[PDB]
DNA sequence: AAAATGTGACTTTACCCATAACTTTGCCGTTACT
DNA sequence: AAAATGTGACTTTACCCATAACTTTGCCGCAACG
C-alpha cells in the first residue's frame, strides 16, 4: 500500500536512490560520486531499516510527494459559506447570470456583512469546482444536463445491451434528412423529407430504410415494418421505439402484438437508449446526406444563410432518386463497411 | 574470443544466474478465435537460462518487441517459479528503456545488463535457439510463412494467408508443449544433458535460496505492468481514459477537478477489463467494457482474448483505407448521377 | 453601436426572469424552462429600468476607449 | 540587418559565445574552461573578422537558425497538381463536404492516374493552409466569411472613425430584446420587445 | 455604380506570497579499527 | 409509479524518418618564443 501511494516520478526518484545506494551495498563504491556522504548514509540506513522490517528495502526509498502540500483553505470560513450560498441561490438559477454580476452582488453582500470579500478568480475557481448535473440543471435545464449524465457501467453481465444474436433487439427511429428536395414534374421546393430507420442493434445493420415527405405516423411504421419483412422475412424479436405519439398508438401496438414482438419504450428525453440507430443517422449524414446539393448544413446558424447560399435555390434531388441512393448506401456501402465494435461488416 | 585463464563463466555456475531475453517473429499466420480472419504473425519472447539452456518462460504478443514484451515474460517466470534472475539481461535502444522495469528490478534486488549497440554476440545462444525453434517447430506447421522469403513465388494457391488455421490459444498450447516438454527434455549438445536435468543438478548444488521467493499476488501483478507511450490520458466526462481504443472507467473520475485533466495510466496486457490511473495521489482501478463480458473467466484465457482483441483493433484502424475507397466509389457515382440530373434540368 | 446591445444583454437583460437566452439552443428547451411561463416583467417597468441603466449606470461607468465616463 | 535576422534564442546563444570569449579578450583566460579550444578560436577569429570588415564584432557571433531546414516538397509534382485541383474543386464547394470523403475521392483519382496519393494528414494540413476569408466565403457564404474579412488600418490621419466631439456621429440600430413580457392587466405573454438605440460614437453615451 | 468601421465585458492564464509536509544537506558526537 | 443504453466516423496530436543548413570540434600542420 505504501508503494501504491507513490507516483511515477516517485518511482523514478526512488530508483535514483537505489542506484546511488547499490554500489555502497556491493563493496565497490564509485570514485566519482556527486551525492554527498550524509545523503547516501541516510538512504542506506533507510534501505537497511526497510529490508529489516518490511522484507523489502526499496519501499524505504519512496518519497510520497502527494502527502506534502498545503491542502488548507486560505479564505475565512464565513466568506466560503457566503460564496457557496451566492453560487447556490444566485448563479444556479433559471436566469443564466454572468459571473461578474453575481460576483459583484456577492462583494456587496460581503461588504454589508463585514466579511472579507473574495476575488473574481476565487469565484470562478469555486464555480468550476461545482460543475456538473446540478449546475447544468439549475442553469439550463434537464435537457442540457443530459450530456453530463453518468453512464451505466456493467460490473456483472446481464443480458447484453445490443443483442445476443441478429433480430433480437431492433431499433425504430425517425428523422428528417438535411436536404432540400425538388419535385420531379413541376420542380418546386418540396421541403426536407423524412427517413425512418429500422436497425438490428446487434450488428448495427440497417434492416429497413424508408423515405417520405409526411411527418412520422403509423404509416411510416407500417412501411418500415413491411420493408423489413420483405427484405429479410422476420420482424425483430424486441422492437425498441421512442415515446413518440406515433408509437404510443393503437395500430403499432396491435401490429407488434400480432407478430409476437416485445415492445420496449425508452424513457422520455433519454436518447442514449437508442445510441445505435441514432448514431447511424449521423453516419448517413456525413457519408451520404452532407455530400449532396441542398444539404441544409448552413441553416444550422440561420444568421449566416444568404439568398445565394440558401439550399432552396440549390435543391436538385427528387424523392425517388434520393431514396434509391440512400437504399444503395444502406444495403451495400455501410453493409460491407467494417464496424468498430464488430470486427467485420 | 579464447579464454586463456579461468575468468567468470559466460554461461554461469548455477541456474537462474543469467537469463537471456530474446524476441522472434513466428513464421505463422493466426486467425481469430471467433471469426477466422487472418490477424497476422505473432511475436514470441523467450527467457532462456544461460546456465542450463532451459526456456524458463515464454510470452506471446502481436506487438513489436519492447519493454512490455519482456516485463510480461518476467511476470510469467515469477508465476511459474516465484523468483527472478539476479542478472536479467535486456536489449539496448529506446523500446527497452522505461521507469517501471528498473523499479521492478530494484524492488527484488536484480541487476540489468543491456546489450551493446548492434552487438548480439552476448546473446548468441538465443540465435541458435531461434534457428532450432524455426527448423524444429515453426517450419513444421501448416500455413507457415516459409515461402514469404521469396515474394515473387507467393501464389494464391500456396499463400499462407488463406492456408493457416492456427489460433492464438491453440498455437500457444502447442508452443508451450514444444518448448517446455520437448525442448526441456531433449539433450543439448553444448553441456551434454537435458536442460531440465542440468537445472535440477544446479539447483541441488546451489540450494533453493528461499529469500528470493516472491508471492504471485495482485500487488506483484501491478508491479509488472507497462505504460502507453504518452504515459498519461485525458479523463472524458462519463467515459474515462482511452487505452488502445478502450475507455476504462473508475468512479474517481467523477471528481469535478479531475475531468479533462492529464492523469498517469498503466495498462495490464493480460486482461483488458482492468487498467490503473493516478487520481488524488493514489493508483485506482479502472474498469473497461470487457470486464463484465469476461467476469468469471480464468487468467489462462483472459490474456489470449486480450491479445486477440488488441490485434483486432489494430486491424480495424488499418481498415480505414478500404472504408474510404468504398465511400469514394459510392460518392463518385452520387456525383455522377447528380451532374447528369442537373444537366437534364 | 451594435456591441452596446451585447452589454445591455450582460448588464441588464440576461439578469432578468424570462430572458430569451436559453432559446439559442432550441434543441434543449422544455416546458419547465420556457420563458413564456417564467416571464413576469411588463413593458413599462422594463423600459424604465433600461432607461435607468442607460442613463445613470452605464453613463457613470468608465470606458476603456475614453478613460472617463 | 543580420541583427534584425536574429531570434531571442539566437541572441542568447550569441551572448553565451561573447561571455565565453570575453576572458580571452582581456589577457586573463580562465583556468577552468569546458568549451574546447577549437570553438573558442573560431569565435575569436570571427569576432576579429567582424570587427575588421563590418564595424562591430558582436555581429559576427550571430547564428540565424531560421535559414536551416528542409523546405523541399517531398511529394511528386503530379501528386501536388492533382491534390490542388481536388482541394479547389471538391472541398471548397457549396456542399460543406468533410475532409475524409474528399481525401477518398482524391485517392481514387490518384490511383486512376497512377500517381502517389498523399496521406490524410497532408490533406488536413494543406486545407489548414487555405483558411481565412476565401475558403469561408466559398464554403459557407459571404455572411460567414465576414468575421475574417479584414481590418482597415489607418496609416495617416483621416477623419477619425468615432468622431472628434460629442454630437458628431451617432449610430441608430434596432434589436429584438431577449426577454419575455406579460400583459400588464391580463397577464398573458406578449413576446420579446424591440429596442431601438441611438448612440453617439464619440463618448459612447446612449443618446 | 461603387472604398476604407471593430468593440469591450466578461473570462482565463500567469506570476507572486504564504505555509504545510516532507527530502536534502552540513556538522558534530560516537565508535570500530589501526 | 417508476433504475439502468452511449457511440462511431472524422479529425488531430505525437513519434519517427529523411534531408537541408548552420555551428562544433578533434585531427593535423604552420608561425612564433624559449
Ligand atoms: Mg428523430
Ligand atoms: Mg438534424
Ligand atoms: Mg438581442
Amino acid at each position: 500500500q505504501r508503494f501504491h501511494q507513490a507516483s511515477p516520478e516517485d518511482q523514478a526518484e526512488a530508483l535514483e536512490r537505489y542506484k546511488t545506494i547499490e554500489p555502497y551495498l556491493n563493496g565497490h563504491p564509485p570514485e566519482n560520486e556527486t551525492i554527498p556522504a550524509r545523503t547516501i548514509r541516510h538512504w542506506k540506513a533507510k534501505y537497511l531499516i526497510a529490508i529489516q522490517k518490511y522484507g523489502c528495502g526499496y519501499i524505504g526509498l519512496l518519497s510520497h510527494r502527494s502527502v506534502k502540500g498545503n491542502r488548507q483553505r486560505k479564505l475565512p470560513e464565513d466568506t466560503l459559506a457566503i460564496m457557496e450560498k451566492f453560487i447556490l441561490e444566485d448563479y444556479e438559477t433559471l436566469k443564466q447570470k454572468r459571473m461578474w454580476e453575481v460576483h459583484a452582488a456577492l462583494v456587496r453582500a460581503c461588504e454589508e456583512a463585514g466579511v472579507i470579500a473574495p476575488s473574481y478568480k476565487a469565484f470562478t475557481k469555486e464555480v468550476q469546482r461545482r460543475t456538473g448535473y446540478e449546475q447544468t440543471k439549475k442553469r439550463q435545464g434537464r435537457r442540457a444536463a443530459y450530456q453530463h449524465e453518468s453512464f451505466y457501467w456493467e460490473l456483472a453481465i446481464t443480458t447484453p445491451r445490443h443483442g445476443d444474436r441478429p433480430f433480437e433487439i431492433g431499433h425504430i427511429a425517425h428523422t428528417e434528412l438535411d436536404v432540400e428536395l425538388v419535385c420531379s414534374d413541376t420542380g418546386r421546393n418540396l421541403g426536407r423529407p423524412w427517413a425512418t430507420f429500422l436497425v438490428d442493434a446487434y450488428s448495427r445493420r440497417l434492416l429497413a430504410v424508408y423515405l417520405t415527405f409526411d411527418s412520422p405516423s403509423y404509416r411510416s411504421c407500417l412501411m418500415v415494418l413491411r420493408i423489413c419483412v420483405k427484405r429479410h422475412g422476420r420482424l425483430p424479436q424486441i422492437v425498441v421505439v421512442d415515446n413518440g405519439a406515433e408509437f404510443h398508438s393503437v395500430y403499432f401496438e396491435t401490429l407488434l402484438a400480432t407478430f409476437e414482438c416485445t415492445k420496449k419504450q425508452r424513457p422520455p428525453a433519454k436518447a442514449r437508449f437508442g445510441s445505435v440507430c441514432e448514431r447511424l443517422f449521423g453516419t448517413s449524414n456525413t457519408q451520404f446526406v452532407h455530400n449532396l446539393l441542398g444539404n441544409t448544413q448552413i441553416t444550422r446558424n440561420v444568421r449566416q444563410v444568404t439568398k445565394s447560399v440558401n439550399p432552396k435555390n440549390l435543391a436538385v434531388w427528387t424523392l425517388g432518386l434520393l431514396y434509391e441512393y440512400l437504399c444503395a448506401w444502406a444495403y451495400e456501402v455501410y453493409d460491407t463497411d467494417e464496424h468498430p465494435a464488430l470486427f467485420q461488416s | 574470443y579464447w579464454e586463456l585463464a579461468i575468468t567468470t563463466p559466460r554461461h554461469g555456475d548455477r541456474p537462474f544466474e543469467i537469463g537471456h531475453i530474446a524476441h522472434t517473429e513466428l513464421d505463422v499466420e493466426l486467425v481469430c478465435s471467433d471469426t477466422g480472419r487472418n490477424l497476422g504473425r505473432p511475436w514470441a519472447t523467450f527467457l532462456v537460462d544461460a546456465y542450463s539452456r532451459r526456456l524458463l518462460a515464454v510470452y506471446l504478443t502481436f506487438d513489436s518487441p519492447s519493454y512490455r514484451s519482456c516485463l510480461m515474460v518476467l511476470r510469467i517466470c515469477v508465476k511459474r517459479h516465484g523468483r527472478l534472475p539476479q542478472i536479467v539481461v535486456v536489449d539496448n535502444g529506446a523500446e527497452f528503456h522505461s521507469v517501471y522495469f528498473e523499479t521492478l528490478l530494484a524492488t527484488f534486488e536484480c541487476t540489468k545488463k543491456q546489450r551493446p549497440p548492434a552487438k548480439a554476440r552476448f546473446g548468441s545462444v538465443c540465435e541458435r535457439l531461434f534457428g532450432t525453434s524455426n527448423t524444429q517447430f515453426v517450419h513444421n506447421l501448416l500455413g507457415n510463412t516459409q515461402i514469404t522469403r521469396n515474394v515473387r513465388q507467393v501464389t494464391k494457391s500456396v499463400n499462407p494467408k488463406n492456408l493457416a488455421v492456427w489460433t492464438l490459444g491453440l498455437l500457444y498450447e502447442y508452443l508451450c508443449a514444444w518448448a517446455y516438454e520437448v525442448y526441456d527434455t531433449d539433450e543439448h549438445p553444448a553441456l551434454f544433458q537435458s536442460p531440465r536435468d542440468a537445472f535440477a543438478a544446479g539447483m541441488a548444488i546451489g540450494g533453493s535460496r528461499v529469500h528470493r521467493m516472491i508471492p504471485y499476488d495482485e500487488n506483484f501483478q501491478i508491479l509488472t505492468l507497462p505504460t502507453t507511450s504518452e504515459g498519461k490520458a485525458k479523463v472524458q466526462v462519463g467515459r474515462g481514459i482511452k487505452i488502445n481504443y478502450i475507455y476504462y472507467w473508475s468512479n474517481s473520475f467523477r471528481d469535478p477537478q479531475i475531468e479533462n485533466t492529464s492523469v498517469q495510466i498503466r495498462y495490464d496486457p493480460f486482461n483488458i477489463g482492468i487498467a490503473y490511473a493516478f487520481v488524488r495521489g493514489q493508483w485506482v482501478q479502472c474498469i473497461s467494457q470487457y470486464y463484465a463480458e469476461l467476469q468469471g473467466r480464468s487468467e489462462k484465457e483472459l490474456k489470449l482474448a486480450s491479445i486477440e482483441l488488441r490485434k483486432h483493433y489494430s486491424n480495424h484502424t488499418q481498415q480505414s483505407k478500404v472504408s474510404a475507397k468504398n465511400l469514394a466509389e459510392f460518392l463518385a457515382s452520387v456525383e455522377a448521377q447528380e451532374a447528369l440530373l442537373e444537366q437534364r434540368s
